[PDB]
């Protein structure tokens, strides 16, 4: 259908696992091939450019190969981190000058599931800074095995899980938020939550 | 540049003897050109063309040729249309030249 | 070798005029406009080899290009259509093959502006229970009642943006998923150490930049004109 | 003797959409290749046109030229857009590229480019350069072309290594055609020379190969200094045609012969008495 094809279309790996991304093209001629990383709603960050008939490059945990005879490139990510969660884009330039056109692959979506070492699953109630009759329920500190389900009640709102990274403390935690106008004891009833989940008061 | 046209036979011309007539078109540009070889002012069919080439000076040249049998009566010509000329140029074969 | 784009985000109506601008101080002769749509690589719309030059790319239909100067290359949507909802990338380059990409522009073209509504923003302060259980303090920000979904939520401590210990829902959820033009909600967490939240010299702010109408978009409804605007909620730390 | 191998490319660009590229290849004055715009592949015009290249080396070289022809067409169209509106269609580009072969493993390679029929650019050493008299606007095309290190490495290899190697093989493979001897045939004729009482005698010499020939009008042993050789004109069968004219006075025709010397005649000169 197009001149640059990427495989897989998408993949899920666990933190610390390696993965390989493929780029196959029919572009002629093939002056060079670049790998971009694109984080969600952000721009294109160049990881590497390969220029030789048989080429190998490296950039920290990223390494790449190019075989111009096979019209094939691989991007290797060693020991994946949460921050590798992104779309990886293959681009082939058909000239070694500004007379070149770029041929973009449609990208590979990588998700990296973070490693939660010391889970402490809990449901906390938080009050509005202004009108303290308003509140939310925060389900936090669960490991990446726990799935958060949407509510059965359509007047209750529940977000998907979300991992934050307190970088200075080398600490990651999952959370989901629930609210309505309803108590925190009931908020995540429609989800399979750990048996030892802490409900204070 | 305005095309030079030279018309000449491959072999000594003898009335009633098959021969080859050459039309050599040179010193022209741009290379778009129409070359016709004429018998009694009519297009000879199946005229062979060399590949177009160019000289040291970058001007173009091509050789047209065709089988012909000279006679006392029949006239032979090479007619060239080229952007550098308002009208087609016609050069007549003269065996004496 | 830096490239800038303005605006970074735009909500427009069908039939309206939209101009996407790219500025480059590299003195690059060459500039390029692309759009990025899910399932496709970036596709070239228009390019330019210098001031006064515009050249059609692969998908020029519905776009005019303008290169008034070496510095500025503009993409003009004379009659915007919903099919032009995309992320637009500008790039520049010299005689070399490298294209230096700008950060992208998100354009949404709506059929109609009638449902456009800015968010309400609420800041939820950390549970005393989380603090005693974890020695950590999670703030939650809630943006509610907004349409369409073109918001940027950011956290500010003492007038400076923070990223560490933040995560924002990857997409807004629909408040009435049954309805055609449902309003959206979006949540974010900022997690800090208990001692950081407990410090009353720490001013916390959740900011939502909403993309809505321009001052020059016509508004016929009674309610306030839902213009592009910031809505925020704040709280100070405390023992 | 020394032989020049000449690859001649003629590219016409009528407007933004229409173009054609045609190539011919010469070893001395013998055609070895043709590449019509209409043909996907380069045509051999001699049995020995592959020289001493293996099938894989020839296929590799042809594939490179096939990509080049497509790439070249787009590059010129883009350079026109780049220089717009300084330069506009229609545009003729000519390339003359090859190597002159000298005794004892010596050769010189050349790649000359003409724009609208004027020599403006060569490849020299490791880059494209304009030549004396070329217009200044070509500095931008040259700067852009010289950014392409991949093309520069390929052109350097073709001029420095591929050309002399290929041509040494052609000279071996084509030796019997290159060394062929074909005998001239002569015949006489006459016309008025736009002077009241003056005749122009014509000595026609045709079918000779190779090119070097001697043709003189003669009264006995006396070489008629008035003899004018025309240009060497090609025959379709890769032989040569030449005529030698002498402007005489009507009546004086008697006693005049045309003498022809050629390597093919083994010392048996042609003498035609009027
Ligand atoms: C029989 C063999 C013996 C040797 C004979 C002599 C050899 C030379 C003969 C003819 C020239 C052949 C040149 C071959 C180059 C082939 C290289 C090639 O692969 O095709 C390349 C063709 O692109 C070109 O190089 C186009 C040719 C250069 C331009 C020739 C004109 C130079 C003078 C400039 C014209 C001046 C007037 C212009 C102004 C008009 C506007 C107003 C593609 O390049 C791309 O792919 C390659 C991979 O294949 C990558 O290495 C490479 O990085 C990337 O950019
Ligand atoms: C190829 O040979 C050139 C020198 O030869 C000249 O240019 C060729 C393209 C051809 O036209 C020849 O007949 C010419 O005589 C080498 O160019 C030199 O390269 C060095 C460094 O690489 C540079 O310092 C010199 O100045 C260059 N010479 C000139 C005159 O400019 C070139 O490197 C050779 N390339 C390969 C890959 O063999
Ligand atoms: C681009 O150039 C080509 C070739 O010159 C144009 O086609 C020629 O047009 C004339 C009519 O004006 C005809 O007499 C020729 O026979 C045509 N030649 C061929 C090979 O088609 C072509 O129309 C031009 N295209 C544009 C867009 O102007
Ligand atoms: C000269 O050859 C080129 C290359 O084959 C021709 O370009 C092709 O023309 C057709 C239209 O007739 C296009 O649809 C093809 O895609 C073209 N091929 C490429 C690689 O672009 C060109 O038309 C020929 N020129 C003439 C005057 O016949
Ligand atoms: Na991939
Ligand atoms: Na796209
Ligand atoms: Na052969
Ligand atoms: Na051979
Ligand atoms: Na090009």
């Amino acid at each position: 259908k197009t001149q640059v094809e990427q495989s897989p279309q998408s993949l899920v790996v666990r933190q610390g696992e390696n993965c390989v991304l493929q780029c196959n093209y029919s572009v002629t001629p093939d002056n060079h091939l670049r790998w971009f990383k694109q984080d969600t709603g952000k721009g294109l960050v160049s990881l590497t450019v390969l220029v030789d008939q048989k080429d190998k490059t490296s950039n920290g945990r990223y390494s790449a190969t190019l075989d111009k005879d096979a019209k094939h490139s691989t991007l290797h990510i060693t020991a994946t981190l949460l921050d590798d969660t992104a779309t990886y884009i293959c681009v082939v330039g058909d000239r070694g000058s500004a007379l070149g056109r770029l041929h973009f692959g449609a990208g590979t979506q990588l998700i990296v599931i973070p490693d939660i070492q010391n889970p402490d699953p809990a449901v906390y109630q938080l009050r509005d800074s202004k009108s303290s009759d308003k509140s939310v329920c925060l389900f936090t500190d669960f490991d990446s095995q726990t799935n958060v389900s949407q509510s059965k009640d359509s007047d209750v709102y529940i977000t998907d899980k979300c991992v934050l990274d307190m970088r200075s403390m080398d600490f990651k935690s999952n959370s989901a938020v629930a609210w309505s106008n309803f108590a925190c004891a009931n908020a995540f009833n429609n989800s399979i939550i750990p048996e030892d989940t802490f409900f204070p008061s | 540049k305005t095309p030079q046209i030279q018309v000449y036979s491959r072999h000594p011309p003898e009335n009633g003897k098959p021969n080859i007539l050459n039309c050599y078109v040179t010193q022209f540009h741009p290379p778009h050109i129409e070359i016709q070889m004429l018998k009694n002012g009519k297009k000879i069919p199946k005229v062979e063309m060399s590949d177009m080439s160019f000289s040291k000076d970058w001007s173009f040249y091509i050789l047209a040729h065709t089988e012909f049998t000279p006679t006392e009566t029949d006239t032979y010509a090479c007619r060239v249309k080229h952007a550098s000329m308002a009208e087609p140029k016609t050069v007549y074969w003269d065996r004496d030249m | 070798a830096a490239v800038t784009q303005s605006p970074r985000n735009k909500v427009a109506v069908t039939g309206g005029k939209v101009t996407l601008s790219c500025n480059q101080t590299n003195n690059h002769n060459n500039m390029y406009w692309y759009r990025q749509d899910t399932g496709h690589g970036l596709r070239l719309i228009h390019y330019s080899y210098g001031a006064g030059s515009t050249e059609k790319g692969d998908i020029p239909d519905g776009y005019k290009a303008s290169r008034p100067s070496q510095e500025n290359f503009s993409l003009i949507l004379e009659l915007a259509t919903p099919s032009q909802t995309s992320v637009y990338f500008c790039a520049s380059g010299d005689e070399g093959y490298t294209q230096y990409f700008g950060p992208g522009t998100r354009l949404l073209v709506l059929e109609d502006l009638r449902n456009v509504t800015p968010p309400k923003v609420s800041l939820f302060e950390p549970s005393k229970a989380e603090i005693s259980h974890t020695q950590k303090a999670t703030l939650v920000c809630l943006a509610t009642g907004f349409y369409p979904d073109h918001v940027e939520l950011s956290w500010w401590v003492n007038g400076k943006e923070v990223h560490s210990g933040v995560c924002t829902d990857p997409q807004p959820l629909k408040e009435q998923p049954a309805l055609n033009d449902s309003r959206y909600s979006l949540s974010s967490r900022l997690r800090v150490s208990a001692t950081f939240w407990q410090n009353p010299r720490n001013h916390f702010r959740c900011q939502v930049q909403f993309y809505g109408l321009s001052e020059n978009d016509e508004w016929t409804q009674d309610r306030a004109k839902p213009v592009t605007q910031i809505v925020s909620a704040e709280a100070w730390g405390r023992a | 003797k020394n032989y020049t191998f000449r690859c001649l490319q003629m590219s016409s660009f009528a407007n933004r959409s229409w173009s054609r590229t045609d190539s011919v290849v010469w070893l001395g004055d013998l055609q070895t290749h043709r590449w019509s715009n209409d043909s996907a592949t380069i045509s051999f015009t001699k049995p020995w046109s592959q020289g001493k290249l293996s099938n894989q080396q020839w296929e590799k070289l042809q594939h490179m030229f096939q990509v080049y022809r497509v790439s070249f067409t787009r590059d010129i169209q883009e350079l026109v857009k780049m220089m717009s509106p300084k330069e506009d269609y229609p545009i003729e580009i000519q390339l003359s590229a090859g190597c002159e072969m000298y005794p004892g493993n010596a050769s010189e390679s050349f790649l000359h480019v003409a724009f609208q029929g004027k020599y403006v650019v060569r490849f020299w050493g490791t880059s494209w350069q304009t030549v004396p008299g070329a217009p200044s606007w070509l500095d931008l095309p040259i700067k852009v072309l010289n950014a392409d290190q991949g093309t520069s490495a390929t052109v350097q290899m073709l001029l420095n290594d591929t050309c002399p190697l290929f041509v040494r093989g052609l000279l071996e493979a084509g030796k019997s055609d290159l060394e062929k001897q074909e005998k001239p045939v002569a015949w006489l004729s006459s016309v008025p020379s736009s002077a009241h009482g003056h005749r122009q005698l014509v000595c026609h010499v045709s079918g000779f190969y190779p090119k070097p020939v001697w043709v003189m009008w003669m009264r006995g042993d006396q070489e008629q200094q008035g003899t004018h050789r025309g240009d060497f004109l090609p025959n379709a069968d890769e032989t040569w045609y030449l005529q030698a004219t002498l402007d005489v006075e009507a009546g004086e025709e008697a006693g005049l012969a045309c003498r022809v010397k050629h390597s093919s005649l083994g010392g048996q000169d042609i003498i035609l008495y009027w």
